[PDB]
């Protein structure tokens, strides 16, 4: 019976070769599904996005089309007609001009610098160094945003806005990204240049885009430009730019508390003087708390020099407190400038570390540079 | 010639001279630089997925 | 006696699967042939301009063309997450409406013209 | 790693190296 | 006290027995019990010391004994048996269960359970013999039993893996008896041992068992090296019956080690140099393989010196085993400088140490390569050297003697030079500039197949384990 | 502590002048009076033997030496007990009050560091690291971290430990990585380059020495003038002739070292003579490099002859590039070497595959061996295939 058992050896021997066939079969099925998806996707005429207006008991629906207008389409067989609500984001096919699919509900209009980000790159260590600067942020921002029940338990409102102060050369612009990064919130930057155009309605629609976006995205942080006088990013306002859109902007921002009644919305604004804007902004709901940048004294700038020394390479025997006593009213821009000057003398010496002799030459240059104008 | 300015070799015994072209080779072994860097990393990462 | 019959029944699988291995290789050559033909239909001669907005699924995305009407195109297999720009002006197809290539944000237009020099001839120092 | 570490040479220390200075004046 | 000691080890022995009992009954799982039997050798050796010897006494009483009643008594007779409840039938764990080898159907001989029980019984017997180091009558008595029993039984795929490890104990226990004492009964016993290996090797040839043929060949090749028969070793390796697929890496390294010693006396060192390298790569680096790594590393140095090439000194330095490699270090320096009196005094002091591994007899052939290497050193440094200048370096006999040592060199193409007698100097014939020839292209074509050799052993091995994923249910 | 170890090292083997040990005896005799060298003072007899090591009045009574000042006396015996009292017994009562009263943290940690430094001069390495561990828990900033790297370094330079020092320095820097300035980072990197001299890493010793600045001074570990010799000898040993021009011969720090101390004669004599292709005057420059640098230094004695041999083979290779065939009246005549001795130089270098050259007997024409069309695309191109195949099949054959 060994002759038959020897023939059985071919079954187990060729079985290992059969297993190689299973390797090419799965690789072949991936190519079949790939080519099959080519004819389906490439022949699609395309589909746009529209908002649901109202539902009809006749198994139709009215969807507003941006390039066209309100047009009644037919509800798809896999889509519920009753699940469609007002201003619901759905997908409509451009061929038959009917309903195609349903997307997730969110506000996504034309985006110019309006894109909502999450935890950008910033830290309290680089833009910090002052005790009162960070402490006032915790009370005005960190407490009401993270724990809104603190003010609600006492039956009092919580600040939704802040006005930044202090002499020029603060650096609070990058600090705004640290507020959204450490609090795990969403950063929203509002640039008045992209939201104001000569076309009719741009000073309105672009502002209403922020109004509709802030409804669902309310747990976020908003930062507005063009008003900032504090010296970090300073346009010193606009005489003719803020003389027109001021009417279609500030009225829609106050409707958040009056109409939307949405919380956890932080409006970060900065100005050194109130001139071209509304003198009535001092009312609650717009300007609540005011954080002033303390003067860069010796004790305040002593820790600021310790900020760069962590990233910078320094030698031994350097006194960071004595350097702070050598100047007067040194802003945040001049600190980064004198550290840049100190790195220039190190390149001439071909040393990766900045010797104490280079600092005395760098401090002498920044004092005469800051004295002019 | 010691500083690689002029390309050539002389003969001190017979007072002769020879022809020396500037390129002595081309790019061949340079492909092993990407080969040695791959087998010292990719191979080590394969042991991590096994355990 | 069933031991002899159960063995001969297993060679029927071994009979077809020997020549079926090379059938997949010849089919793979046809799949690679069709793969090169599908790439040509994505771009070829016709091309248009479109603005990317948001994706949905692999090889699927929502864009905005020049005419203003949005269309669902087929995202290139190379662009997935990091390589795919969240908002960028890209190239599309006229009819089939498929993604083509990422176009650079050209600042040259008829309004707000900013000049640019290419290889100045002035010698340094 | 071949003909390098422990075998060394056991020459070229002093006597052989110091002799080569006298050859300069003998020419 | 003693009662609780016997029942504890027997429960663990049956627990490991029931795992391999149910796997061999349904279809063929035999690949799985092979992994369990690897740990069975280590778990049993540690267990033999604890709970004394009484774990094997109650195990025989539990199951049915075809031959095994008198074998335990004979094993217990040499140790001066201490009898505690030693009457057969004292411990009964069967209690009429299907997995317990139900007694009524077993005692009525209506079913045969002896196949898996008897073959497993002989395995535990050989484990205690090597642990207790029992010799003399107990070695020959068990050899007369297992061998006739294997010829009567018909071994299946799983049954061939049982006795595959028993043949190692037959050859191991026979060699330890001869080295302990030499007698006329040991030489005649080795004659039957040699004829028995070839009879069962033919049986495993039809079954095509990978582990069985791997264990036999390693034991057969070692027997040829002890007797030193060239015709028997050369004809045995020409068949190439050794499977390279499922055999363990430890069994592979032992195979390449034999080919290095066989090809060493064949005066072909090109193939023998590769076999000693492959034996190191296949052998594990753990402590249990140090015995093989110690002998294999000593053979590598002998192969290199016989090729004219000198091995690296870092092998005798950065390693941790260099304490035993000291005799080979002085042989390395003597070949380089070509000193006449250095090699003679080197092999004289270590003559006793090198006799154990039989590497001192190969040192006689190393004497010829002492000058041959020195000729290669002086030939590369001096292209044209006078005939009298070589004798002044190595302190040779005469110019007539040195002329004929270069003769034996270039016959095989070692030095590749010529001897001009009329001009009176030896000139090197190598002009280099071989990059433009086709000789390098011959080796270049071999490197393409070397990279392609890694395909069929790899791409096929992907789906090999994967058949258990599609068959078994997943969450 | 390094000033004694450098001078007393001449007491080991001096084949040239006895006055080298006499001038060094004035430094050893002066330091043992102020501080107790007993761990190193007794280590002189227990390090090397049968030269100056046999003379002792305490452990073993014999006289073999060229200097009798290495023997114990009653003066050093009384000073040994004084160091165990003022530095230990007096401080042990003061440090015990700070531990019970719990006064400060960093202020008390500095007392344990200063106490641990006393055990280094006494020779107790168990209590030196024990008091360091108690101060390590109280240390936070890098002010107390600078004395941690020295404590382990004192085992290598003072106690002469080539093994446990390298393993401990890598563990401390890996746990807390700061580095301070470049001079603090040199203290780790300087030993890494010096440790290569014991394990014979050849050109890998100057890797971290060249990048280190010339102002590095460790005092007790090493001095300012001695550290300049390590970077000068090993720098030319590692960097090739092309790197000597833009780094060694022209440097702001290096050229200031030889101007102050004339005992180097490396970055100048061995360079300028090589740039001028003059091998006649290049030969005697190796005498002052071997005799006045390598011999007096401790760690440079591990190699010795290994230095100048590779430097000669390097400069002989540059001569082979300037001419295809050389002459017997060029190398073996004007340079001072002799036919018998010069042939022994390259005689063992060629079979080592370090340098390829052809030496002639009768006509005496040295030919330059060149690979021509072979170069690195012949043997080096195919070597990477099988060289990486072993590491590629290591995890492939054994799986996990």
């Amino acid at each position: 019976e060994q002759k038959i058992q020897e023939t059985e050896l071919k079954i187990r021997s060729k079985t290992e070769n059969v297993r190689r066939l299973e390797a090419q079969r799965n690789a072949l099925n991936d190519k079949v599904r790939f080519i099959k998806d080519e004819l389906r996707l490439l022949q699609e005429p395309g589909s746009y996005v529209g908002e649901v207006i109202k539902i009809v008991s006749d198994k139709k629906v009215l969807v507003k089309v941006q390039p066209e207008g309100k047009y009644i389409v037919d509800v798809a067989k896999d889509i519920n007609v009753k699940d469609l609500k007002a201003s619901q984001r759905v997908c409509l096919r451009s061929d038959s001009y009917m309903l195609h699919k349903v997307l997730e509900n969110k506000a996504d209009p034309l985006v110019s610098l309006m894109m909502v980000e999450k935890v950008p790159d910033s830290t309290y260590d680089m833009v910090g160094g002052l005790t009162k600067q960070i402490k006032e942020i915790k009370e005005v921002i960190e407490l009401p945003v993270k724990h809104p029940e603190l003010f609600e338990s006492l039956g009092i409102a919580q600040p939704k806005g802040v006005i930044l102060y202090g002499p020029p050369g603060t650096g609070k612009t990058l600090l705004a990204r640290a507020v959204a990064h450490h609090t795990d919130c969403k950063f929203i930057r509002v640039s008045g240049a992209e939201l104001v155009q000569k076309y009719i309605g741009e000073g309105s629609r672009m502002v209403r885009e922020l109004f509709v976006m802030a409804r669902e995205h309310a747990p976020s942080i908003i930062f507005m430009d063009e008003i900032d006088s504090i010296g970090s990013t300073r346009v010193e306002g606009s005489g003719g730019g803020d003389s027109e859109v001021q009417r279609t902007m500030l009225e829609l921002l106050n409707q958040l508390d009056g109409f939307e009644t949405s919380k956890n919305i932080k409006i970060i604004m900065a100005t050194n003087r109130l001139d071209i804007l509304d003198p009535a902004l001092l009312r609650p709901g717009r300007i609540d708390r005011k954080i002033e940048f303390p003067p860069p004294s010796v004790a305040a700038r002593a820790e600021i020099l310790r900020i760069h020394s962590r990233k910078m390479n320094l030698t031994r025997g350097i006194n960071l407190r004595k350097v702070a006593e050598k100047m007067n009213g040194c802003s945040g821009a001049d600190v980064k400038g004198v550290c840049t000057e100190a790195g220039m003398y190190a390149l001439r010496e071909r040393r990766i570390h900045v010797t104490q002799e280079d600092f005395e030459l760098a401090v002498g240059k920044v004092m005469n540079k800051n004295q002019e104008t | 010639i010691l500083d690689k300015i002029f390309y050539g070799v002389l003969d001190q015994g017979n007072g002769w001279l020879y022809v020396y072209e500037t390129p002595n080779q081309d790019a061949t072994y340079d492909s092993a630089l990407e080969l040695v860097g791959q087998l010292n990393k990719v191979v080590d990462q394969l042991f991590e997925k096994a355990s | 006696y069933f031991k002899l019959k159960k063995l001969e029944k297993e060679y029927e699988l071994l009979t077809l699967q020997e020549d079926y291995i090379k059938d997949e290789q010849r089919h793979l050559k046809r799949e690679l042939k069709r793969a090169q033909e599908e790439v040509k239909r994505i771009q070829s001669v016709p091309l248009v301009i479109g603005q990317f907005l948001e994706p949905i699924d692999q090889n699927t995305g929502i864009v905005s063309s020049t005419t203003g009407m949005s269309y669902v195109v087929r995202i290139l297999s190379t662009l997935d997450r990091e390589l795919l720009k969240p908002s960028m002006s890209v190239a599309l197809h006229r009819h089939s409406n498929a993604l083509v290539d990422i176009l650079p944000p050209d600042s040259d237009s008829s309004i707000s013209v900013m000049g640019e020099n290419e290889k100045p001839d002035v010698t340094y120092a | 790693e071949n003909w390098d570490d422990v075998e060394v040479d056991d020459d070229f220390t002093n006597e052989l190296k110091a002799e080569l200075d006298r050859y300069k004046r003998e020419n | 006290l003693h009662h609780s000691e016997k029942k504890y080890a027997e429960e663990d022995q049956v627990q490991e027995l029931l795992k391999v009992l149910n796997e061999i009954s349904k279809t063929t799982l035999t690949l799985d019990p092979r992994y369990i039997w690897r740990s069975l050798k280590d778990l049993s050796s540690l267990r033999n010391q604890e709970l004394l010897n009484a774990e094997t006494l109650c195990f025989t009483v539990n199951v049915l004994y075809p031959d095994s009643s008198s074998f335990k008594k004979n094993l217990l007779k040499f140790i001066t048996s201490n009898h505690k409840s030693s009457v057969p039938g004292s411990a009964e764990l069967r209690n009429s269960y299907p997995a317990s080898f139900y007694s009524v159907n077993t005692e009525k001989k209506t079913i045969e359970v002896t196949a898996e029980i008897n073959c497993f019984m002989h395995l535990l017997v050989q484990l205690f013999l090597w642990d207790s180091k029992e010799l003399e009558q107990l070695v020959e008595f068990n050899r007369k039993v297992v061998i006739p029993n294997l010829l009567c039984y018909y071994n299946l795929r799983s049954l061939n893996l049982i006795n595959a490890k028993l043949w190692f104990y037959i050859y191991l226990s026979h060699e330890t008896l001869a080295r302990s004492s030499e007698e006329i009964n040991s030489d005649n016993q080795n004659i039957i041992l040699r004829s028995t290996m070839m009879k069962f090797l033919k049986i495993a040839s039809l079954k095509h068992d990978n582990e069985t043929k791997a264990m036999l060949i390693n034991l057969i090749l070692r027997d040829f090296l002890n007797n030193g028969e060239v015709d028997s070793a050369s004809d045995f390796i020409s068949k190439l019956e050794y499977p390279h697929t499922d055999v363990s890496s430890s069994l592979e390294a032992r195979y390449f080690f034999y080919l290095s010693k066989i090809n060493a006396i064949q005066l072909d060192y090109s193939t023998a140099n590769e076999y000693i390298i492959a034996a190191i790569r296949k052998a594990p680096h753990n402590s249990k393989s140090l015995g093989f790594l110690q002998q294999s590393n000593k053979l590598h140095c002998c192969i290199q010196l016989l090729m004219g090439d000198i091995p690296e000194l870092s092998f005798f330095h950065q390693s941790n085993m260099q304490k035993s490699l000291l005799p080979y270090y002085h042989l390395t320096k003597a070949v380089k400088l070509g000193d006449l009196k250095k090699f003679t005094s080197t092999i004289t002091k270590y003559k006793q140490l090198l006799l154990k591994d039989d590497t001192y007899q190969l040192c006689v052939r190393l004497r010829s390569n002492v000058i041959k290497t020195g000729i290669r050193i002086i030939s590369l440094t001096y292209k044209k050297i006078s005939l009298r200048d070589i004798c002044l370096k190595l302190n040779l006999d005469s110019e007539q003697t040195v002329e004929y040592m270069v003769s034996r060199a270039i016959r095989d193409g070692v030095i590749e030079a010529k001897i001009n007698h009329e001009d009176g100097f030896i000139e090197t014939t190598e002009l280099l500039n071989i990059y433009d020839s086709e000789d390098p292209q011959q080796v270049f074509d071999e490197r393409i197949k070397f990279a392609n050799q890694l395909h069929d052993e790899y791409l096929v091995s992907m789906r090999y384990p994967e058949d258990k994923k599609t068959q078994q249910n997943e969450k | 502590n390094y000033e004694v170890s450098e001078k007393a090292f001449l007491l080991t083997q001096s084949k040239v002048s006895i006055e080298q040990r006499k001038e060094a005896a004035e430094f050893v005799l002066a330091k043992i009076k102020e501080e107790e060298m007993a761990p190193y003072y007794k280590y002189l007899c227990e390090e090397y033997l049968v030269n100056n090591g046999q003379s002792d009045l305490e452990h073993d009574e014999k006289s073999d030496s060229l200097n009798e000042w290495i023997k114990f006396d009653q003066e050093l015996y009384n000073e040994l007990c004084k160091k165990n009292e003022s530095k230990i017994k007096e401080l042990n009562e003061k440090i015990q009050k700070l531990e019970e009263d719990d006064e400060g943290e960093l202020e008390q940690a500095q007392a344990w560091i200063n106490l641990g430094e006393y055990y280094a001069q006494i020779g107790d390495k168990d209590n030196a690291e024990k008091t360091l561990g108690k101060s390590l828990s109280k240390a936070i900033s890098t002010g107390a971290k600078i004395d941690v790297m020295l404590t382990i370094a004192r085992l290598g330079f003072f106690y002469n430990d080539q093994l446990y020092v390298k393993e401990k320095l890598e563990a401390v820097n890996s746990m807390i990585e700061k580095g301070g300035d470049w001079e603090r980072r040199n203290r780790y990197k300087t030993y890494y380059g010096i440790h290569c001299l014991a394990v014979r890493n050849f050109k890998e010793a100057a890797k971290l020495l060249v990048d280190s600045l010339a102002t590095f001074t460790s005092i007790e570990l090493t001095s300012y003038e001695s550290i300049a010799t390590y970077a000068s000898v090993t720098g030319l040993f590692t960097l090739e002739r092309t790197d000597l021009k833009s780094k060694v011969i022209d440097s702001p720090e290096l050229l200031s070292l030889i101007s102050t101390t004339a005992a180097l004669q490396s970055i100048s004599s061995l360079t300028i003579s090589l740039y001028a292709s003059d091998y006649a005057s290049y030969f005697p420059y190796l005498l002052e490099t071997y005799a006045n640098v390598l011999i007096p230094c401790k760690y440079l004695n591990r190699h010795a002859d290994f230095f100048v041999r590779e430097m000669r083979r390097k400069v002989y290779a540059q001569l082979l590039e300037s001419y295809k065939t050389l002459s017997l009246k060029s190398m073996a005549s004007a340079f001072g070497v002799s036919v018998a001795f010069l042939d022994n130089d390259l005689g063992k270098f060629i079979p080592n595959k370090q340098l390829n050259c052809v030496i002639d007997r009768v006509n005496g024409i040295v030919e330059t061996n060149r690979p021509d069309n072979k170069n690195a695309q012949y043997h080096l191109l195919v070597k990477q295939g099988d060289g990486l195949l072993t590491k590629l099949q290591k995890y492939g054959a054994a799986v996990r």
